[PDB]
């Protein structure tokens, strides 16, 4: 019926991934459920999951993000996503230390952080020809 | 009759004014966004946070201010050529009473002067006055479009 | 202890009146800031987000629909005294075909009196075209003592229905079990309501209405008309208008219907003498409706091993390209009041428009035909009330698809394939609307620029590149041989308007054969392209209110948000409701175009008047067919050509018309401030005259703010909406009854 | 006349759209400051307030009392 | 890409990295607030712009301001 | 300025700014920002509170 | 006169407006018949008009040449009850008005919850408050001189 045995139960939808998740990116989200749970496809409809792995494709981010969300509904959490390039290039995005961005992990260094509030930002007059 | 002409064009150039004004002014920040200067002249909004910030940036102020400008115009214009064709027609009593109502700017300027351009083609004929009702329907339609 | 109420639900108290936005979590707290104030109105009604029992939502929409009726029923009661007090229905009994209906005076200030027109019958005020004269004389009243008491009546009916909504919120609220009935409430409204309404109009209008018409036709005055109640209790004089009385109900319950054939006759066509239905046919109709109703409403099981589970019904049509078919659809609309309300709306709004095509198509009240000004009202605003509440209906479904749909409850159900497949829905409908619009509209600027240039030979009109609507034609000569052929025991066709000979009273056309031409054929096809962009827009709206490529989670947005943010290039107007919003604009453009064109047509080709020797002429003579297949044609032939009476009312009876005339193209201008601008220009102005009141020691604790997004657009399209409506109103009022 | 008086809207609302692009990304506080006072210019950013209200306020009042006499006369 | 910038103001309470959409601001150890985090956008690249990050904020004005700036296949959030 | 007092916001991207708040609690800790105002007037976003540091908040007498 | 006008009592075009209704009204109400209301609102109808017509010729009012009365608004007195006594008029009703408002807002603005009293009127205290416009020019001219009119830099101001 279907390609791989860890595919939800989904009868398919022409909201799906296009040509572009074949040539530039493509996102895999993975999670493994206790139940055949029914579930609503951040694409088209709804979907089964299986009683074991699963395994999910889509063409954005966002979409896997939407997904798992919507598993964190159904209690959930392991959940991860990963992202392909045109070849086999997987490169875990989501759980990316292991922990959920909402949660404190030590070994994460601020990145784009200003040690001033807005009020201290320069005059763009001065930013000129930069 | 042009007093109340003169006032609305006094009303036309204030409001274009305060747009103007409020956008130049308000450039550089408000209290909705107290770092506009920071996102540039034109950005499209500050997200639909803080309430909404919808046409936040300066260059909103003129894309608001167009339209007055483009009214005010409109007026100026529209009281000139009635002026001018009641003038030249000799009727200067249909302007001195009927442009101090609106019905009569409505009735005696445009749907008074718009029939020669209208029969500029009809299913009987055409005149050298054609061209000027295809572009009549063309800038309506380009208004429409703008409307869109 | 009722199993199917609960008694004292709610007390009756003052308390919560004087403590605005109780119903709301969020409005208890107080207003800080005048977005409160428009939030409290706009969530007044929403009775879903106030509880989180069904229940609870079912009682108040129960509650809500007394009230309504009330209001009607009180509406309905004003009219019937204005026509008792403030009218000359008197005068018009006596002359409908030279006395304009008239049932409201004006006050003399400030010189409104003008106002009073010279409507006839020695009165004076407002000519009336809500055709509740001719209403009335086809009801069989013929004295103002009997709209009085109708009116008395109406009253003490509004006054019953706010009672029963007080009762049935405060003192006995139904329960979910009750309301859930559908079965039961299909048989009761199918039977009891439609079928037994119908038979009693059946009863009225044979026994009062069929009696004083026939009398009032023969030309005996209203004065002479015996009162309504000796038609029954003396069964002498109904028996001599028609001698079938005289058999009693022998012949009904010996099934010898045939000799009821005096007054339930199948005639089609006009009565000659009063240009409407004939009231016989209309008796009958009802009969027959009453009859097929009553039947229909055994059908669902309610309490007995009998009828049908529509549980069952639904649930066995299945089928291989749909997968689980209708399964889980009677859950859905079962437990959704959007479900119910969006399918509602939307059958509700084609049934308006339905009415009001086969009003003016067959005109079913005595010396109605002839009042123009009355055909135009009613089948504009008909059709108006149509289109909202079509849209309405599309509002709800996609509010439906956000709150109330379940995913798991419907797999690989009709819903579930559908939103499988919405990109194929709407791209084909894209497809279809660009199709449909490039057609329809380019062959309109074709037509304009050929004749613009001088090429008259090169235009799709008759006397050129002809497109005749054969399909049209075809059915019109099918029913205009219908009587005799395959209605053999109808005398006439069931209108005019396919064919046959030209209907006038009083040397004026009540109906007439309309011509279906190339002009025709333009304007239907742009009408199908404006009623396939309004589907389009309404159905992306409910298809994509879930979720979508840009955004994966638009249902966590809910149905009422302005965006998701500027980003991903701008996310402006995914909403769901942004769609009801576009796709209000774009019925109002289909609608003033639906109208524009019945106007016109009428107008040009079906009204008018009938010399003697039998000629015909219009109001506006023939020019819909060759001038309005050009845009310049519609602009200066009709628009501008009509609009003369609108603009040359100042000082005559019909200037409130300019009046309004020019206040709907104000609204409709200020409508464009709303619409064109956005909210941060608005906060930031308001952030200066803040700024002015503090220095004033003048600013309010409520802290003024700046329409929300939603709210900006919700202001903009209702003030469109009034304007370009109240313009048309003005407009098609002036002109219909001046000429 | 209408082609010389709409040339002359769009030059006066792209002068005011050149000097709303000047405040962004040409004006400088500091060069219009000296020792805490401001020049000419950088005043006009501090009672900004109060000349966009009384610019609404003019508004406001043309606007309403023409339109009043308009329909008035109406 | 969009930029992503976080200002010391930011009191660590999370609603923006519970918030975005596409995983781009995480939580990082910090010293400057009670809560002893400060948000971080290490992964810009998946920036859509959308803002939720900032309709979040408790903030007077704001500890996370978007620039929108050039434009990319993910930032536009095209699945074609 | 402690529990309790009345102080002026002197941050300029304040909605607050100009204006006076009472002081809910200034922390003794180490963090940038100690001093929590509380104000009577809701901003843009609905919050009434705001964390201000020592040189952006002005006692009234 | 001012103007070129002159005074409407001398002006002949407005006598023919006048005429001109009168008989319009005369051929409107020929088509009624004897006592019945519509001839009678007809009658008032002509009586109101000549009234108003009598009245603007008897009320130092110049007309153009269009015979309509023409507003004399430079400030002079001769022609003062045409402008400046309806302006003095308005001016006091309405500072009378946002006097009132205002010391409305001041006075509930110091209560503990001053929203409520916004959209639920406190009655009795703007029945206290309105009845005292009346003086809002003295009272105007009292808190301005104690500075208590003016906010001077409690007021909020933008970033720049
Ligand atoms: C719900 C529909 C409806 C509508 C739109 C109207 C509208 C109107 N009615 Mg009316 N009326 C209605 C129902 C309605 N009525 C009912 C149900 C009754 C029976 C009690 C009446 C009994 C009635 C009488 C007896 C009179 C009117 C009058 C009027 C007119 C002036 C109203 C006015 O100034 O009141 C102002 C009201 C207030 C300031 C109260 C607040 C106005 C056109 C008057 C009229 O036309 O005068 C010639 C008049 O004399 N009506
Ligand atoms: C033959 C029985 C009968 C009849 C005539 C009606 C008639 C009506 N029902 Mg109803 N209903 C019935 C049985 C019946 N129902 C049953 C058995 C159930 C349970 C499943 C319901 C549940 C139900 C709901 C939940 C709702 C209705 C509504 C309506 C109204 C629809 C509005 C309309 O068309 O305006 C036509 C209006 C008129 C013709 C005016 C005259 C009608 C009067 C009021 C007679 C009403 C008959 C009433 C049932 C008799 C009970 C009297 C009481 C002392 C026991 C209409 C008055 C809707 C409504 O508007 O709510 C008020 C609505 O929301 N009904
Ligand atoms: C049977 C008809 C019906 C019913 C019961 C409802 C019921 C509902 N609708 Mg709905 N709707 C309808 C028809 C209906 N609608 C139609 C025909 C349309 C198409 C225009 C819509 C479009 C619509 C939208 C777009 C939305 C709703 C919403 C809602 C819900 C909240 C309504 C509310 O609080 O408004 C309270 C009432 C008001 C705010 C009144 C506003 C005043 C109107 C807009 C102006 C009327 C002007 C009037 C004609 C007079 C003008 C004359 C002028 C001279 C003064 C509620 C469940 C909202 C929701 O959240 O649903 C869950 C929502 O977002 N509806
Ligand atoms: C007069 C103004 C105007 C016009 C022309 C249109 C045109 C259209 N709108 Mg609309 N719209 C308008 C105002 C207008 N709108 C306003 C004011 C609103 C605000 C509410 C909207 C809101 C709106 C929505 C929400 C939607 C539309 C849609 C559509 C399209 C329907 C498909 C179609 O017919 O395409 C065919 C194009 C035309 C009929 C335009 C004229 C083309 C000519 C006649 C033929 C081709 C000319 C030729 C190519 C010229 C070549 C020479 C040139 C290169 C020099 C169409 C492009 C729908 C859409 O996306 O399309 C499916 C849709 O969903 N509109
Ligand atoms: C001599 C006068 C002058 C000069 C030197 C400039 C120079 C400049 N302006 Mg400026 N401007 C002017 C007048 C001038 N403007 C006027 C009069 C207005 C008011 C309308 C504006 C409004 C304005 C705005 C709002 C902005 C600028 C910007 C700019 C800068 C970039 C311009 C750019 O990207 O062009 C881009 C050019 C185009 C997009 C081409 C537009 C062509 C239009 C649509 C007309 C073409 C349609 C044509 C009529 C077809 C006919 C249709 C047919 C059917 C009849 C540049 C420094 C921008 C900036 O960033 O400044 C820093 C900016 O945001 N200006
Ligand atoms: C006929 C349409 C129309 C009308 C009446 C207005 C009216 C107004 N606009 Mg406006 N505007 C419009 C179309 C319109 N706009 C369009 C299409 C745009 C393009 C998006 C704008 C863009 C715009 C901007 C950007 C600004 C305005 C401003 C104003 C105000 C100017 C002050 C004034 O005249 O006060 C008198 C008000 C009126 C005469 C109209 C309302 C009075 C009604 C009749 C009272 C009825 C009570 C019952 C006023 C409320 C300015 C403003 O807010 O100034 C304070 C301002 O900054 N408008
Ligand atoms: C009643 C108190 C009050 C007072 C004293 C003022 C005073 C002022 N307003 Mg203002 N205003 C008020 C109410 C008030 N406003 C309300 C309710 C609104 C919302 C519509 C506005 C909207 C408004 C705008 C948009 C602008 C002003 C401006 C101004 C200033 C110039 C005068 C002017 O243009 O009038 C403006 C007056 C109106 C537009 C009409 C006000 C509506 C009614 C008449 C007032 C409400 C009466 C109130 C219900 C009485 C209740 C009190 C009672 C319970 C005791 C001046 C500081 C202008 C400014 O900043 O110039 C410096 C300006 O641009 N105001
Ligand atoms: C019209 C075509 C039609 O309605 O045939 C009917 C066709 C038959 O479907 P089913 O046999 O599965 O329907 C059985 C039950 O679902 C009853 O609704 O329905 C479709 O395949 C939908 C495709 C629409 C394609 C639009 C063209
Ligand atoms: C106009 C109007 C009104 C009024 C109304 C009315 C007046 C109504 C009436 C109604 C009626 C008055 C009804 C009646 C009905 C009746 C019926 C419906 C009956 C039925 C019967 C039957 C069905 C029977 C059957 C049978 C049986 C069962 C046994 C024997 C045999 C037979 C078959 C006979 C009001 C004021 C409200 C409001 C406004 C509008
Ligand atoms: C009466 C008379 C006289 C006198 C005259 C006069 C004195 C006049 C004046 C006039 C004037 C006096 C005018 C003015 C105007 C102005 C304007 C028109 C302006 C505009 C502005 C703007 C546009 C601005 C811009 C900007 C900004 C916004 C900021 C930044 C910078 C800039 C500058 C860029 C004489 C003795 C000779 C003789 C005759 C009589
Ligand atoms: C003017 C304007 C405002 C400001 C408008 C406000 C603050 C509305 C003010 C309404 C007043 C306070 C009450 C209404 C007063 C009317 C006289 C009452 C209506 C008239 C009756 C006859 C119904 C917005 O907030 C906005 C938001 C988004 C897009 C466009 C706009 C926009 O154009
Ligand atoms: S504010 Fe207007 S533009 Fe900015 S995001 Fe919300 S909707 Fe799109
Ligand atoms: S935009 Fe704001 S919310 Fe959307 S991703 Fe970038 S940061 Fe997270």
């Amino acid at each position: 019926k279907l390609k791989q045995s860890d595919f939800p139960k989904f009868e398919g939808s022409t909201g799906g991934w296009l040509s572009a998740a074949k040539n530039e990116e493509k996102y895999v989200i993975i999670w493994t459920s206790k139940d055949a749970s029914l579930f609503e496809m951040p694409t088209g409809g709804t979907a089964k999951m299986n009683a074991g792995n699963n395994v999910a494709y889509f063409a954005r981010k966002e979409q896997c993000l939407a997904l798992g969300s919507q598993l964190r509904g159904f209690k959930i959490t392991n959940y991860k996503i990963f992202r392909i390039y045109p070849p086999l290039d997987i490169t875990l995005l989501h759980p990316f230390d292991g922990v959920f961005p909402e949660k404190v992990n030590q070994g994460r260094s601020p990145v784009g952080k200003r040690d001033a509030s807005i009020g201290g930002n320069p005059n763009p007059a001065s930013l000129k020809f930069q | 009759g042009d007093f109340l002409v003169h006032h609305a064009i006094a009303l036309g150039l204030h409001t274009t004014t305060l747009i103007l004004v409020k956008g130049a002014l308000d450039a550089r920040g408000s209290k909705l966004m107290p770092d506009k200067k920071d996102f540039g002249y034109s950005f499209p909004c500050d997200g639909p946070g803080r309430g909404g910030t919808c046409d936040i940036s300066a260059w909103d102020a003129f894309y608001l201010a167009m339209f007055w400008m483009l009214n005010t115009i409109g007026w100026v214009t529209f009281y000139w050529h009635w002026k001018h064709l009641t003038l030249w027609q000799g009727n200067q009593v249909q302007f001195n009473e009927s442009s101090n109502y609106i019905m009569g700017w409505l009735r005696d300027y445009l749907w008074l002067n718009s029939s020669p351009l209208i029969n500029g083609y009809n299913p009987f004929g055409m005149n050298s006055l054609s061209v000027w009702a295809w572009m009549f329907l063309f800038g309506h339609l380009v208004w429409a479009t703008g409307f869109m | 202890k009722s199993t199917i109420v609960d008694f004292n639900p709610v007390e009756t108290s003052f308390e919560k009146w004087a403590k605005p936005g109780q119903f709301s979590r969020t409005l208890a707290k107080g207003p800080k800031t005048t977005t409160w104030i428009w939030n409290l109105h706009a969530d007044a009604h929403d009775f879903d987000i106030q509880t989180n029992s069904l229940q609870e939502v079912s009682r108040k929409i129960f509650s809500a629909h007394f009230g309504q009726l009330a209001v009607i029923f009180l509406w309905l009661s004003g009219m019937h005294f204005h026509g008792a007090y403030f009218s000359n229905y008197s005068a018009w009994l006596t002359n409908p075909t030279s006395t304009k209906p008239s049932a409201q005076i004006v006050w003399p200030i400030v010189g409104q009196e003008v106002l009073n027109a010279d409507v006839g019958g020695n009165f004076q005020g407002i000519q009336i075209t809500s055709g509740f004269f001719q209403l009335w004389r086809a009801e069989g009243i013929t004295s103002e003592v009997e709209l009085y008491w109708t009116a008395v009546g109406g009253l003490v009916a509004s006054f019953l229905m706010l009672f029963a909504g007080w009762f049935h919120y405060h003192k006995a609220a139904p329960k979910l079990e009750w309301f859930q009935n559908v079965e039961s409430m299909l048989n009761h409204h199918l039977a009891g309501l439609l079928g037994l309404g119908s038979l009693s109009w059946a009863g009225h209008q044979i026994h009062i209405a069929l009696p004083i018409n026939k009398l009032l036709d023969l030309g005996v005055s209203p004065e002479e008309i015996p009162l309504p109640y000796e038609f029954i209790l003396n069964r002498d004089l109904i028996a001599q208008l028609y001698p079938s009385f005289n058999k009693g109900l022998t012949p009904f319950f010996t099934l010898n219907w045939g000799e009821y054939s005096d007054f339930l006759t199948f005639k089609g066509g006009l009565n000659p003498v009063t240009g409407g239905l004939w009231l016989t046919d209309t008796a009958h109709h009802h009969l027959a409706i009453a009859v097929l109703f009553i039947v229909a409403g055994h059908m669902y099981k309610t309490n007995w091993f009998l009828g049908h589970s529509i549980k069952t019904i639904l649930e066995a049509h299945k089928g291989p390209f749909t997968g689980e078919g209708h399964k889980g659809l009677y859950e859905v609309l079962t437990t959704s009041w959007h479900a119910q309300l969006a399918i509602n709306l939307a059958l509700f709004g084609s049934l308006s428009i339905i009415v009001a095509h086969h009003m003016y198509a067959m005109p079913p009240y005595p010396y109605i035909a002839i009042d123009y000004p009355t055909q135009l009202s009613l089948f504009t605003h008909h059709v108006w009330i149509g289109g909202f509440c079509i849209v309405g209906g599309a509002a709800h479904g996609a509010i439906f698809f956000v709150r109330d749909y379940n995913a798991a409850n419907n797999y690989n159900n009709l819903i579930d394939r559908v939103i499988r497949h919405r990109d194929a829905i709407i791209s084909h409908l894209n497809w279809v609307c660009i199709f449909l619009g490039c057609h329809s509209f380019g062959l309109y600027v074709h037509n304009d620029t050929m004749r613009a240039l001088g090429r008259s030979q090169d235009l799709f009109s008759d006397n050129a590149i002809a497109l005749k609507p054969i399909f049209a034609q075809f059915i019109q000569n099918l029913h205009t041989l219908a009587p005799g052929s395959t209605a053999p025991n109808a005398l006439t066709t069931v209108s005019y308007a396919f064919g046959g000979d030209v209907i006038s009273v009083g040397s004026k056309i009540a109906m007439m054969p309309i011509s279906l031409g190339t002009a025709d054929f333009l304007v239907h096809h742009i009408h199908a392209f404006t009623i396939h962009v309004t589907v389009l827009i309404l159905l992306k709206g409910v298809l994509y209110s879930r979720n979508s490529r840009l955004i994966p989670d638009k249902a966590n947005l809910g149905f009422r948000f302005p965006c998701d943010g500027p980003g991903r290039g701008g996310t402006c107007q995914v909403s769901a409701w942004d769609h009801v919003f576009l796709g209000l604009f774009w019925m109002y453009n289909s609608i003033s175009i639906v109208i524009f064109h019945f106007s016109w047509k009428m107008q040009s080709d079906v009204w008018g008047t009938v010399s003697p020797t039998g000629a015909v002429s219009h109001i506006t003579g023939g020019n819909f067919a060759q001038s309005s297949i050009t845009i310049n044609g519609w602009l200066r032939d009709f628009l501008w050509s009509q609009a003369a009476q609108v603009v040359q009312s100042y000082g005559s009876s019909l200037s409130a018309y300019g009046l309004i005339f020019l206040g709907a193209h104000f609204i409709w201008a200020f409508s464009l401030m709303f619409l064109f601008s956005g909210r941060g220009y608005w906060q930031e102005l308001i952030e200066s005259i803040v700024w002015a009141h503090n220095k004033l020691k003048v600013a309010p604790s409520i802290q003024p703010r700046a329409l929300s997004i939603t709210q900006g657009r919700a202001v903009g399209v209702a003030h469109y909406l009034l304007g370009g409506i109240g313009t048309t109103w003005a407009f098609f009022l002036a002109r219909i009854i001046s000429v | 006349y209408t082609h010389h008086q709409y040339i002359a809207g769009f030059l006066m609302v792209g002068a005011f759209a050149h000097g709303a692009i000047f405040f962004v990304r040409d004006y400088d506080p500091a060069v219009n400051t000296r020792n805490g006072e401001k020049n000419v210019l950088a005043r006009m950013l501090e009672h900004k307030e109060a000349i966009i209200s009384h610019l609404s306020w003019v508004s406001l009042f043309l606007g309403f009392h023409t339109l009043g006499i308009y329909v008035h006369n109406d | 890409s969009h930029t992503v910038k976080i200002y010391d103001t930011c009191i660590g309470c999370t609603q923006c990295v519970r918030a975005c959409p596409t995983d781009v601001l995480e939580m990082v150890p910090w010293d400057g607030c009670k809560a002893g985090q400060i948000a971080s956008a290490p992964r810009t690249e998946d920036c859509v712009g959308c803002k939720r990050c900032e309709t979040a904020c408790p903030t007077d004005f704001l500890s996370v301001r978007v620039y929108l700036g050039g434009e990319t296949t993910r930032s536009l959030g095209l699945a074609y | 300025i402690q529990k309790g007092s009345t102080v002026r916001i002197l941050r300029k991207e304040s909605y607050w700014y100009n204006e006076s708040g009472t002081v809910v609690v200034v922390d003794q800790s180490k963090v940038r920002y100690p001093v929590l105002v509380r104000f009577t007037k809701v901003n843009y976003a609905g919050t009434n509170t705001n964390n201000f540091g020592l040189n952006e908040v002005e006692e009234v007498v | 006169d001012i103007g070129g006008l002159n005074p409407c009592k001398d002006s002949e075009v407005f006598q023919k407006r006048l005429a001109k209704t009168v008989k319009k009204l005369e051929n409107r109400l020929k088509k009624y018949e004897e006592g019945t209301p519509p001839q009678i609102a007809i009658q008032q109808q002509i009586t109101q008009t000549k009234q108003r017509f009598t009245r603007y010729a008897d009320s130092n009012l110049l007309c153009g040449n269009d015979g309509l009365p023409h507003l004399i608004t430079d400030g002079r007195w001769s022609h003062g009850s045409e402008f400046l006594l309806p302006s003095i008029l308005f001016l006091y009703i309405s500072g009378w008005i946002g006097w009132v408002g205002r010391k409305y807002i001041r006075t509930v603005g110091q209560t503990s919850n001053p929203t409520e009293k916004e959209i639920i009127i406190d009655v009795p205290l703007a029945i206290s408050i309105m009845t005292s416009g009346f003086l809002w020019p003295f009272a105007a001219w009292q808190e301005f001189l104690s500075g208590d009119l003016i906010a001077s830099d409690e007021t909020i101001t933008t970033s720049p």
